[PDB]
């Protein structure tokens, strides 16, 4: 039956997303898109009237939306605001199946992290603390060792939801390259390296 | 939106606020003294307001209401076949009540009243076109006949500045009196009625006006007082 597939699911700012029908019904009396979980009127984005080839808009119109004789709807930059569920809603004579919803997500792209480090030239036995700073609020926080995951172990510590990392006695094997990194389900960025050379 | 079906319609939307309506200059039905007539008529080329459809606009019935309303024959298109806003007059707007329907098409005032399902969004069309879309609907959509209790046609008197009209109901009777001048009147029909009306409507006339043409739809209504003595 009529299902309906975000293209792209996750949607960077000011690119576009096509909400991709499949597969509307053959003959219909006209078909809606609305804002969010509804067929409220007043949250109507655009509409069409199959047999008369014509499109309309409606009150939750911003513009930028093209609504297609195929059912889909092309949003043409997105702005967190325009983030959320859209219903697809079908009338034939006169019955109208509500039962087309997507769910899209936007997000920002991320910039460069900086990453920050107490004594870059540490002692063997002695605590380092490295700080990923950052302006991304929301962005997920990974850390880097040599290019690969870092290996969380036993004496090693991170805390401000994976802000700082703290190793205590650093043992030689934790000399090399550290880096962090923060993903966001549209973008990631590697932190500038820093380079533990245990001595 | 008084009126509960969803019309598919060939008109846009938009969520714009509405001005207030601009005001004027045994049993017996009056206007008041120094009363004010308000002008309810609508008007858009392209789309209806979502704001049209409720109060002040949407208004209490009451004792009935007395009318004047210009004739916009004049100032409409080529092919245009109605000169002025259809009014609506009823109480729930649905296919379990009776609404009065008076629409002008050219010569002549269709009166109708019957069980109509009336849009949510009801309106008019100056110049109705729809490319043979039987599915397609203004103010109604009906896909059984319904019941009526009065379909009758009268004449329009196609030149003449303005209407008047007066409109009440007794006794559970619906009265409806016509006239092209304000020194005369005349009994346009009547119909018993099972429902009570308490509201009514002027359906927003919308037209795509040639030239650079002052569209002024007017549909100015006061109210009617009851007294009896
Ligand atoms: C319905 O129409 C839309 C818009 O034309 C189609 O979305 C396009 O898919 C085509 C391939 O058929 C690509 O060339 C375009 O890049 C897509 N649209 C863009 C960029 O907005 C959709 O695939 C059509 N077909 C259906 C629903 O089966
Ligand atoms: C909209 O709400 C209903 C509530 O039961 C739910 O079935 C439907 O999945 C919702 N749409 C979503 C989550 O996209
Ligand atoms: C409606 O259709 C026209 C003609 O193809 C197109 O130019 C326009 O962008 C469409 N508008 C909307 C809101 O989808
Ligand atoms: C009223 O006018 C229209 C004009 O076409 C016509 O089709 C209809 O039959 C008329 N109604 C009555 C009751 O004669």
């Amino acid at each position: 039956e009529v299902t309906i597939e975000a293209v792209p699911p996750q949607v960077a700012e000011d690119n576009n997303v096509l909400l991709l029908v499949h597969n509307l019904p053959l003959a219909l009396g006209a078909f809606a898109w609305y804002k969010g979980n509804t067929t409220a009127i007043d949250k109507e984005i655009a509409r069409f009237v199959p047999n008369s080839n014509m499109n309309f808009t409606g009150q939750a119109y911003s513009g930028r939306e093209i609504i297609y004789s195929n059912g889909s709807l092309l949003f043409q930059m997105i702005t967190m605001k325009d983030m959320g569920v859209y219903t697809l809603d079908m009338t034939d004579e006169n019955y109208r199946r509500t039962q087309a919803t997507v769910r899209f997500h936007v997000h920002q792209p991320v910039t460069q992290p900086f990453l920050q480090v107490t004594n870059t030239t540490v002692k063997e036995l002695d605590s380092v603390t490295l700080t990923c700073l950052s302006n991304d609020i929301g962005a997920n926080i990974q850390w880097l060792f040599n290019s690969q995951s870092l290996q969380l172990t036993e004496r090693m510590t991170l805390s401000q939801n994976n802000s700082i990392l703290r190793i205590d006695p650093i043992k030689r094997e934790d000399a090399g390259e550290y880096q962090c990194e923060i993903s966001n389900p549209v973008s990631v960025r590697r932190s500038n390296s820093i380079k533990l050379d245990i001595i | 939106y008084i009126g509960d079906f969803r019309c598919i319609q060939l008109v846009n939307s938009n969520g714009a606020n509405v001005s207030a309506p601009s005001i004027s200059t045994l049993t017996g039905y009056y206007p008041v003294d120094g009363s004010k007539f308000r002008n309810l008529a609508l008007t858009g080329t392209n789309s209806v307001s979502l704001s049209w459809f409720q109060p002040p606009y949407l208004s209490q019935f009451n004792d009935g209401i007395f009318a004047k309303v210009q004739n916009l024959k004049t100032s409409t298109p080529s092919g245009a076949t109605a000169y002025f806003p259809t009014i609506v007059i009823g109480s729930l707007f649905g296919y379990t009540s009776y609404t009065v329907v008076i629409e002008p098409y050219n010569g002549v005032i269709m009166a109708s009243v019957c069980q109509y399902t009336i849009c949510q969004l009801p309106y008019t069309d100056c110049k109705p076109n729809t490319n043979g879309n039987k599915l397609i609907g203004f103010w109604h959509t009906d896909v059984k006949p319904p019941i009526c209790v009065l379909k009758r046609n009268f004449t329009l008197n196609v030149n003449a500045d303005a209407f008047y009209f007066h409109f009440y109901q007794h006794g559970g009777t619906f009265y409806a009196y016509y006239a092209d001048k304000p020194s005369a009147t005349t009994f346009l029909f009547s119909v018993y009625i099972g429902d009570i009306l308490t509201q009514y409507y002027v359906l927003p006339f919308i037209c795509n006006p040639t030239a650079g043409s002052t569209f002024a739809p007017r549909y100015w209504v006061t109210p009617l007082v009851k007294r009896q003595y």
